[PDB]
Parts: structure tokens; C-alpha cells; sequence
């Protein structure tokens, strides 16, 4: 489909619904991605943002193809001098190590 | 050396690796038209 | 990881009251949306200062507010009237979770 | 201008299964989330859950996992919270804010006294 | 590819390192699966090779 | 004639770090392996561990893991040798040999001296 849905099984058959956007006017992506003890850092950079115009704060993990999950189940053991490259519709991010930002 | 998968090797070394990414934006266009120009003809022997 | 509050202020008629909101900064230090409720006995609480320092709409202007470091303050102005509604202090926390202050009551003369 | 029902207070004995039903008025739920608050007596005020129908997602507190159950009806525009195991302190009034585009809990309801 | 090439995730990326061969002539396979102790068995053959 | 170079003798309080930097000289590392060993002073040859650059593999003793760190910089042709959490009996002298066609201890190194 041409239109993103989101899609899961039931039973032997497939259930899809629909996709409901966000506010894009307030989004905000954290440099850092240090977590608290060590060997635990997350794998992905937290996003924060809101529901149309609601006002509330909703953080979750960012996804792919600018996907927003609210499971942050995403772990990963700390790795020295790693690097990460994140593609956000016409942009990207450059993780060096495990904070800055490119 | 990477000849071919015959010859026996090791390769797990990932330091400076070349870096790719997936594009999923290409698309067949559609099909352009045509002016079929035309008028009333004759013809003379 | 509750905000603490001061017990109780003082007051007096045409005098500013200032009150101080402090908490940990994973909450308070990290975001700018800070907000104060105010409460009568009996009574449904009412919002009077959001986001930061920005007025809602239809209130008066003698409140302010000003966080500077890890520690909000809010100042009133406009003394008389009743100003006895308990004052709550609130702020966004990380996983999600929202928090509140344990409350400051105002006393006039 | 939207209007908040709570129903009336109600006894239960201790250690039972509490339920409160919030009704919101106006069209339709949206994009609002609707936040549960209790208040004791002569005590703070505290952020007990919330829920989002729009993605069906229910946020709780870290002292109340697991203890509260929330969930909405997107046809009668109705919020229901159950606490069972009710404790002695549990005693305590309920308000079922919504969340607006000026600020969250830009409303508040009537109240529930639940009472141990 | 053609030739073989070794690949991994860096991110939202690919990235894509080189092949090394190794010595040919010095290369020898165990003849016997059986690992120490029991139900621990290798699934594959291990092999003793130079570079 | 493949020389290698080995850092002086260096001092440090018991419970520290000690690095010691081993220079390669020639074009590059290639597909040779730099091995670590330790002789304490009438004692015999350990064997602390090894690393191949042209893979970037490093391989410990099951004695020594956890310990240890080893690094290498083909630029430089450097490598680097890291012991934290040393004891008393960490005192001796130290060498980065070198895998040759022959046999793989055919390099040796002037050695350093490390005292706790």
C-alpha cells in the first residue's frame, strides 16, 4: 500500500487499521544517547512530542520511515567508539560514539 | 582478497566500512501522449 | 520524587508574596512546563500560570512566575480580594509520568 | 465549554473492587487524553494514570502498576477506573481531568468520594 | 555482488567492509564432532588455518 | 629487518592503569600478529595475549580476560597495552614480539620494566 498502516496478525488472518499523524510543530530529539548505569544505553534516540493539539507531553522511541513506538524495549550493551546513522525524511543525524551530534 | 567464494577466508573486520542506504522514492512515470495532428487531405495524379 | 513546597506564607494587603517550587532536576531541570494550580476548600483546583512565564487567557495580570536554575518562584501582586486558595506546583517527568508539589497555603490578614 | 459527570460516592469494604465511570460531554473524545486524580483529606495531590484514546494507550504511575485498570468507550464517550484491593487510606475523592490545547487538565469534574 | 564482501548495520545504514583471504595450503578440518562433556556437541566443523 | 620499539620503565601506585606502547617499524602490520608476554624477574615467559590487525582480532588468556585491553593503529603501527587493577605481583618485565613466515615469536622487543 502506498499509504503507511499498520498491520498485525490474528489468528491465520492479518488485521490492519489506520494511522493517525502528530504534531509536527512540536518535536524534540534528545542528543544524548547515555542512559542511566552503563551497558544499558539505548539503542534508538528518544522523541517527544504531542497528539494534534492537545497539550501533553507523549516520548517514545523514533522508529523508521518517520515511525514513532511508545515500547522503548530497544537496549543495546554499551560499545566503545561506536557510531550511529539515522535518516529522518530529508535529513540525518551522525552519532558519534554515543552522544554529539552530525 | 575476494576472488570469488571458493577459496577459503576469514572477514569479520568492520573499522572504516563504506556506508549505503535503501531508496525507496524511485517510481516508473507514467506514459507521455500524442498531438496526432491531422486535417483534410487530397491528393493529385 | 515528589516536588516539596513550603507549608505555609505569609501576607498582607498591597504586598507581593513570592512562592518557591523545587524538585529534582530529571523533571523540573530538564523541561520548561511548569505549571501552578490553585484550589479553594471545596472546590474544583483552577490554573492560573502555565508553560513558563505565559499568561492563560481571561486571568489577571498581577501573577508572574520565573524559573531560574532548578527553582521556580511565582510572585503575586494583587493583594485583598480572597487569595486563600491552596497553590500547587507541577512539572513534566521523563517515562511519561507527571508529578506534583505538596502544596503551599496562603494566609492574609 | 465541556462538561465533566462523575458518579456519586460510593461504600465498599476493604480489600474489595472499586469502580468509578467519568462521562465527558461534547462531540467526541479526539485527540484528548483524560487523566484520574485522588485527594485525601487534608492531604497533596498526586498523578494516579491517564489514558489516550486515540492509540488506546494507558500511561500509570510507578507506584500503581498493575493495581489500577483504565480503559474507554468510544461510543458512550465514557472513562472507567477500577482500584480493587482497596486499602484503608485508599479513602479518597476522584477527578477525571482532560487534557486542551491551552493545558492539560483544563478541566475538572464533580468528584467521587470513595470512602474505606 | 559478485565477489564476496562482508556487511552489517551501522544505524539506519549498511556499512560494507572488505575480504581477506587466508592461507591455503595450511588448512585442516577435525575429523571428529564430538565436543568435550556431553550434549554439547559443535554444529560445525571446526577448522585450523593460518594467515 | 623488522625492529621493534618498546616504551621506558614506568612507576605507578598499586590499583592503577599502566599502558605501555609497542612501536612497529617497516611499511605496515600487514597480516602480521603482535603478541604480549611478561617474565618476572627469575621466573618464566607468560603469555599474555595477541592481535591481528588486517582482522582486528584480539585473543586473551583464559587467565588474563577482563583485564587487559589491547589496541592497535595501523597509521602509526602502534600497539597498546592497557592493565588496570594490577596487584603486587604485576612487577616484571614486559615484551611485544612479532609473527614472522617462520615462527610466530621470530621478533622480539627491548622490553619494559613495570614496578608496583
Amino acid at each position: 500500500y502506498g499509504r503507511p498502516v499498520s498491520a498485525k496478525f490474528v489468528g491465520d488472518a492479518i488485521s490492519v487499521t489506520e494511522c493517525i499523524n502528530v504534531d509536527q510543530s512540536s518535536v524534540n530529539i534528545h542528543k544524548s544517547l547515555r542512559t542511566n548505569s552503563k551497558d544499558v544505553c539505548y539503542a534508538r534516540p528518544l522523541v517527544t512530542f504531542k497528539f494534534l493539539n492537545s497539550s501533553n507531553l507523549f516520548t517514545g522511541q523514533l522508529g523508521a520511515r518517520n515511525e514513532i513506538i511508545l515500547t522503548n524495549n530497544q537496549v543495546e550493551t554499551c560499545k566503545d567508539t561506536c557510531e550511529h546513522y539515522f535518516i529522518t525524511r530529508n535529513e540525518t543525524l551522525v552519532y558519534k560514539d554515543y552522544a554529539y551530534l552530525r | 582478497k575476494s576472488v570469488d567464494f571458493y577459496q577459503f577466508r576469514v572477514c569479520s573486520a568492520s573499522i572504516t566500512g563504506e556506508l549505503f542506504r535503501f531508496n525507496l522514492e524511485q517510481t516508473c512515470p507514467d506514459t507521455k501522449d500524442k498531438y496526432h495532428q491531422e486535417g483534410i487531405l487530397l491528393v493529385y495524379k | 520524587s515528589e516536588l516539596s513546597q513550603p507549608a505555609s506564607v505569609s501576607g498582607s494587603p498591597g504586598q507581593s508574596i513570592t512562592i518557591s517550587c523545587t524538585g529534582t532536576s530529571s523533571d523540573v531541570g530538564a523541561y520548561n512546563f511548569v505549571s501552578w494550580y490553585q484550589q479553594h476548600p471545596g472546590k474544583a483546583p483552577k490554573l492560573m500560570i502555565y508553560d513558563v512565564t505565559k499568561w492563560p487567557s481571561g486571568v489577571s495580570n498581577r501573577f508572574s512566575g520565573s524559573k531560574s536554575g532548578n527553582t521556580a518562584s511565582l510572585t503575586i501582586s494583587g493583594l485583598q480580594a480572597e487569595d486563600e486558595a491552596d497553590y500547587y506546583c507541577s512539572s513534566y517527568a521523563s517515562s511519561n509520568t507527571y508529578v506534583f508539589g505538596t502544596g503551599t497555603k496562603l494566609t492574609v490578614l | 465549554q465541556v462538561q465533566l459527570v462523575q458518579s456519586g460516592a460510593e461504600l465498599k469494604t476493604p480489600g474489595s473492587s472499586v469502580k468509578v465511570s467519568c462521562k465527558a460531554s461534547g462531540g467526541t473524545f479526539s485527540s484528548n487524553t483524560v487523566s484520574w486524580l485522588r485527594q485525601a483529606p487534608g492531604q497533596g495531590l498526586e498523578w494516579m494514570g491517564r489514558i489516550i484514546p486515540i492509540v488506546d494507550v494507558t500511561n500509570y504511575a510507578q507506584k500503581f502498576q498493575g493495581r489500577v485498570k483504565i480503559t474507554a468507550d468510544k461510543s458512550t464517550t465514557t472513562a472507567y477506573m477500577q482500584l480493587s484491593s482497596l486499602r484503608s487510606e485508599d479513602t479518597a475523592v476522584y477527578f477525571c481531568a482532560r487534557d486542551d490545547a491551552i493545558d492539560p487538565f483544563s478541566y475538572w469534574g464533580q468528584g467521587t468520594l470513595v470512602t474505606v
